[PDB]
């Protein structure tokens, strides 16, 4: 009846055991909306997406800071600047990027409406497994639970890295030493 | 904004027309705004003599501030 | 009543809460107003019966002491000495730590992290208010264990909010003295 | 003292001296009627005291702003016409008194439609009657403050002299 | 509560008891007035009603006439004074034709009684009907109320054209 997160609170009534990740820290209720078009379907969508970006900024930002810039491309350090640079240089590269991104979100809320409503496509599904690593069962829930652990940080991480590299204008590493 | 989070939509909170005009009864006006709520969510027209109303005075209000106080470049 | 004795009872103070004596002049535990509604400004829920201001009252009785008992700790050792070990906390006292370390950006952060436990905890009092079984100031916390033994629990409940009175009480004196103690006015 | 209109919360039926607990009904109209006419021209003084202390358009401005003052300003020829308006508005009272059914500070008729009081109807009197209670004892404040300091209440206040 | 009801509880005159219409203040005001003052004859009423109206009759004539002056002008005051009178003399005539063309009684609130109790099978409108049963109501009664209205207009707008020069004179 309570919350495995916080015991001193009731188990939120729509997470029960399903998703990955669940261990009813939901304080606030927010599972139990169900209007403007936001339901748990929706914000489970919403934290996969949140999951996958942050994962892959976090990735783009460590990669870029470590092992430097890819031939061709602006050096500095400082991410949140760097963009900047390249947008100065190679803005086409950019803007065909953004025109991508927004072609696939698109495409990624038809897909998230459609299956709320016809209940057959798991919230952040995309049948996107080309080299199939999770085809069985028995690890595709362990690999999702990595997955939502894994984004979560990433998550934290790179809105700490967004922060830092507005405020201090310098690399995350950077700030780190 | 802060105006449109007046009125009860979807959840327990904001406010009812219905309960605010009948609320507003009186000594001299008898059942006061009783009713008025069911007037003018029934009737397009009671909807369009308020509005034209309103939207003429306020375009009289325009037309008198606009020379008042020029608010364009070299207007 | 246990203390001033010509005044019989509050209303409320019946004796369902620990370190109970009766201690109320003003008859403060009667007010009729749900203080759940100061968070939750509507009803909201259909189930939402409503919370007592005792219980209310209790729940910030105990935040309060825990918060001085952590306050004063914190105000004697910054007399005594005891920097954290990183750069910017040189020595600038108590009285004039709080403003320069509000100018530089770690009390926003501290603000932050508080209110965010402070928003859990009162998801908490809103669910008590809803009719929870939770008690006020129980938020099940108890990692090394020393909470069984219920006898052991209530004395300690009640060591806890008399403790926290007299932390209330002596960070006043000290932050009104500017310390005397360990340090000058 | 009775089940008279104007007993509020924090004195119900407010007669430590027990003026109203000898009088007759004839006696205690009397006092109700005193009571109304004292707290409505008492709401009037306090407003007019504040409004000419700072406004004062009539007069070409002149008839300076400190109440008391001002009282020794007017024309005379002025002050009689108010005199003589005061003295037919109550001429007309004292007409309307003799009226059936009449109540004691009821110069509206308010007897003619309102039968069985509701709630809202003695609330509202008692607010009248507060109101004017307490503008009473503000004007005599105001009188008595600018009688001992020479000051007026806006002029007081503003300097500091409480 | 409601403060407007039927009027004598007759809900199909044309008419509501307004805070206004039947209200004590209206009534003891209007009861003092000369027209409806209980105690006059129509004589005491038309005196009364013309000494009120040429009094402040004279005052915009004076004030604003063809002839004024921002000083005191006897020629200003007796051009006031005159055309008060005249537009009272206009007045009378209109309420002496309106006395003739309106009534024939020369003694009302019994011609009623009589023909609602001895039958008024007569050519009727003198007889039978009669509206109203004041004394103002008769051939007689209006040409008394008419004779003081004159009367007394003549005497007030005298008295206020004196007033006038006291005032403009002695001030
Ligand atoms: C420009 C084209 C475009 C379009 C049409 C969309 C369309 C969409 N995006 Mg999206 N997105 C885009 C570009 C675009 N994206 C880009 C360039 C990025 C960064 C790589 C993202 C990152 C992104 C995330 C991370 C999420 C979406 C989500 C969504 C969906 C919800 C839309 C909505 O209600 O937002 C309303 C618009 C807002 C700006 C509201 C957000 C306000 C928050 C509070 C800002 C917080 C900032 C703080 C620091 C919708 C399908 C959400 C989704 O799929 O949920 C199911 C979601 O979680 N998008
Ligand atoms: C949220 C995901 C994300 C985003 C928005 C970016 C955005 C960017 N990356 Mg990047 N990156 C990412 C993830 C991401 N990266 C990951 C996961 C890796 C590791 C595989 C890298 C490795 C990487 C390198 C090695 C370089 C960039 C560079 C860049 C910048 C220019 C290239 C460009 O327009 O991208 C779109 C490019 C393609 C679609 C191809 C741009 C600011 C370049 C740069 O200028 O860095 C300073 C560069 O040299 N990235
Ligand atoms: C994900 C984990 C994570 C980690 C390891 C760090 C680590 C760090 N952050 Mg950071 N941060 C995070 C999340 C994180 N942050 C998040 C989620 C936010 C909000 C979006 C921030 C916002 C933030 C700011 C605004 C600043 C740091 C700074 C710092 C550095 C100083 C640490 C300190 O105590 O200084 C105290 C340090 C490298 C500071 C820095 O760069 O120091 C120069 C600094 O100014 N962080
Ligand atoms: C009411 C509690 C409280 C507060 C507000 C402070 C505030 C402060 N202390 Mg401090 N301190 C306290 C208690 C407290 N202390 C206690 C009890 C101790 C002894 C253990 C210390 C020991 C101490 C040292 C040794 C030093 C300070 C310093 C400082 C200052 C720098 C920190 C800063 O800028 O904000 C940072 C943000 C915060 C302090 C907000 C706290 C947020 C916490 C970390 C969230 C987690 C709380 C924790 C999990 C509670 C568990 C309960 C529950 C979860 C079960 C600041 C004025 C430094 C200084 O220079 O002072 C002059 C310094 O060197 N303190
Ligand atoms: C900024 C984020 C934040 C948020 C959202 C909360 C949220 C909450 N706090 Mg809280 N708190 C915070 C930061 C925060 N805290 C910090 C930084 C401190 C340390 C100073 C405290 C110290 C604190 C205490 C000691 C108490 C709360 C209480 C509460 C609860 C009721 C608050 C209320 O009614 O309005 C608060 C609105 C106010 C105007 C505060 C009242 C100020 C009084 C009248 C004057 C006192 C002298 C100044 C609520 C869960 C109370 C609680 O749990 O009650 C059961 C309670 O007793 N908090
Ligand atoms: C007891 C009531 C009372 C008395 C005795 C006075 C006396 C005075 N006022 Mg005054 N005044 C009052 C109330 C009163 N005021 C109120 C309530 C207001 C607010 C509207 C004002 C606003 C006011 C201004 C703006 C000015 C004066 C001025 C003056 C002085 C010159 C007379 C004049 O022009 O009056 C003017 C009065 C008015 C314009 C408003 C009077 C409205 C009356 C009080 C309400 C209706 C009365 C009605 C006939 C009787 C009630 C009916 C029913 C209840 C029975 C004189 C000392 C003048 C002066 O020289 O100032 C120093 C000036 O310029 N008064
Ligand atoms: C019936 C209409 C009437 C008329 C014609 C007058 C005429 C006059 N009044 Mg007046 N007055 C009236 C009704 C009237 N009053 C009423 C009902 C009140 C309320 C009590 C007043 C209160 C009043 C005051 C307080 C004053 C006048 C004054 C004046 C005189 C100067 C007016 C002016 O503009 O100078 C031409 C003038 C003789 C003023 C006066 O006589 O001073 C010289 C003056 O001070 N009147
Ligand atoms: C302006 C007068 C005014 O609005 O006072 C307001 C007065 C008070 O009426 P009520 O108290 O009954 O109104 C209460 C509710 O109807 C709120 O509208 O309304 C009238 O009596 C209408 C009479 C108009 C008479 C025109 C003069
Ligand atoms: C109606 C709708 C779509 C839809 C639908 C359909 C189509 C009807 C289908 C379904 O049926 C329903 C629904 C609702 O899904 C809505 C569209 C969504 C919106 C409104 C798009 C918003 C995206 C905004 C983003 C993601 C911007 C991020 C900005 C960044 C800035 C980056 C910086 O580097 C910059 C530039 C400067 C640097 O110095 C530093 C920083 C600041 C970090 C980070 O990235
Ligand atoms: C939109 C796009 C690029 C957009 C770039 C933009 C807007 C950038 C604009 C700017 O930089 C400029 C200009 C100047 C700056 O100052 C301003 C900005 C704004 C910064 C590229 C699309 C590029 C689109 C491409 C490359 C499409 C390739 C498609 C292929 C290969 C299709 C193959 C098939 O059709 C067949 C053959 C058979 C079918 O049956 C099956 C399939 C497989 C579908
Ligand atoms: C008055 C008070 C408590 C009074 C208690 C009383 C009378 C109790 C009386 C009783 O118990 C007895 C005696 C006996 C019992 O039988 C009966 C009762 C009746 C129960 C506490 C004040 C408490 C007052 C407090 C706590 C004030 C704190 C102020 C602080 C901390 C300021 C912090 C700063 O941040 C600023 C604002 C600016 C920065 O630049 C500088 C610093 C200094 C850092």
């Amino acid at each position: 009846e309570r919350s495995k997160s916080l015991p001193f609170l009731m188990k939120p009534k729509n997470l029960d055991g399903s998703m990955a990740g669940d261990v009813g820290f939901d304080p606030l209720g927010l599972s139990e909306i169900n209007d403007v078009g936001v339901d748990l379907y929706w914000l489970r969508e919403a934290e996969l997406k949140h999951c996958r970006l942050g994962m892959m900024a976090a990735a783009g930002i460590l990669f870029v800071e470590i092992l430097g810039p890819a031939p061709g491309f602006p050096a500095g350090k400082s991410q949140m600047d760097v963009f900047w640079k390249v947008y100065a240089e190679k803005p086409s590269l950019i803007g065909a990027s953004l025109a991508a991104i927004a072609i696939l979100e698109v495409i990624s809320g038809v897909a998230t409406t459609q299956g709320r409503q016809n209940g057959d496509r798991a919230p952040g599904d995309y049948n996107f497994d080309p080299l199939g690593f999770g085809k069985d069962p028995a690890k595709f829930k362990d690999l999702q639970l990595k997955e939502v652990k894994n984004g979560r940080l990433a998550m934290i991480a790179a809105a700490g890295m967004i922060l830092q590299g507005v405020s201090t204008h310098q690399g995350a590493l950077e700030n780190l030493s | 904004i802060v105006a449109g989070h007046m009125y009860k939509t979807n959840w327990f909170l904001g406010h009812s027309i219905k309960t605010i005009l009948e609320a507003h009864k009186g000594p001299f006006t008898g059942e006061g705004h009783k009713g008025l709520y069911e007037v003018l969510t029934t009737s397009w027209h009671a909807q369009l003599a308020i509005n034209l109303a309103l939207f003429g005075s306020l375009s009289i209000i325009v037309a008198h501030h606009m020379y008042a106080m020029p608010p364009y470049p070299y207007i | 009543s246990k203390a001033v004795p010509f005044l019989e009872a509050p209303k409320a103070l019946d004796g369902s809460l620990p370190a109970d004596v009766g201690f109320d002049p003003l008859g403060l535990s009667d007010i009729g107003f749900d203080f759940t509604y100061l968070m939750v400004p509507t009803k909201w829920d259909e189930s939402r019966t409503g919370l007592s201001a005792l219980k209310w009252f209790r729940e910030a009785e105990i935040k309060h002491g825990r918060f001085a008992m952590l306050a004063v700790l914190g105000w004697v050792a910054v007399d005594m000495g005891l920097r954290l070990p990183v750069a910017k906390y040189a020595g600038y006292n108590a009285v004039q730590a709080h403003d320069v370390f509000v100018k530089s950006g770690d009390m926003t952060v501290g603000l932050l992290a508080i209110g965010f436990l402070e928003v859990v905890m009162g998801a908490a009092i809103y669910e008590m208010s809803k009719g929870s079984d939770r008690a006020a100031g129980e938020f099940s916390f108890d990692p090394l264990g020393l909470g069984k033994d219920p006898s052991k629990y209530a004395r300690y409940q009640v060591s806890e909010i008399k403790n926290g009175r007299l932390a209330m009480l002596a960070f006043g004196g000290i932050a009104t003295q500017a310390v005397l103690t360990n340090s000058g006015f | 003292l009775d089940g008279m209109i104007g007993s509020s919360a924090p004195f119900k039926n407010f007669d430590p001296l027990g003026f109203a607990a000898k009088a007759d009904q004839k006696t205690l109209n009397k006092y109700r009627e005193s009571e109304l006419k004292h707290g409505r021209v008492a709401m009037l003084a306090v407003l007019g005291w504040i409004v000419q202390e700072f406004w004062h358009p009539l007069y070409d401005g002149k008839l300076s702003s400190n109440p008391l003052k001002a009282l020794t300003e007017v024309p005379l020829i002025g002050w009689a016409q108010i005199f003589v308006a005061i003295n037919v508005i109550e001429y007309l009272q004292n007409k309307i008194k003799e009226l059936p059914g009449y109540r004691p500070g009821d110069y509206l008729g308010t007897w003619e439609w309102v039968e069985q009081s509701d709630e809202g109807w003695d609330s509202y009197q008692t607010k009248e009657l507060n109101n004017g209670r307490l503008a009473m004892v503000a004007i005599a404040g105001l009188i008595v403050q600018d009688l001992i300091t020479g000051q007026a209440a806006l002029e007081q206040i503003t300097a500091g002299n409480t | 509560v409601s403060f407007i009801k039927p009027y004598r509880q007759d809900p199909f005159v044309g008419h509501l008891a307004t805070p206004i219409t039947t209200s004590a203040f209206t009534r003891a005001y209007l009861k003092v007035l000369p027209a409806y003052r209980p105690g006059l004859t129509p004589l005491s009423r038309g005196a009364e009603i013309g000494f009120t109206h040429g009094y402040f009759l004279i005052g915009p004539f004076y004030t604003y006439g063809p002839l004024r002056s921002v000083e005191f002008s006897l020629t200003s005051l007796a051009a006031g004074l005159l055309a008060a009178i005249t537009l009272l003399l206009i007045l009378t005539v209109g309420l002496s034709i309106y006395g003739q063309v309106t009534y024939d009684v020369y003694d009302n609130a019994l011609i009623v009684k009589l023909v609602r109790q001895m039958v008024g099978s007569e050519r009727t409108q003198d007889l039978p009907q009669i509206k109203g049963t004041s004394e103002l109501d008769t051939v007689l009664g209006w040409q008394k109320f008419s004779e003081g209205f004159f009367s007394g207009g003549l005497i007030g707008s005298i008295v206020a054209a004196v007033g006038i020069a006291l005032y403009s004179t002695y001030l």
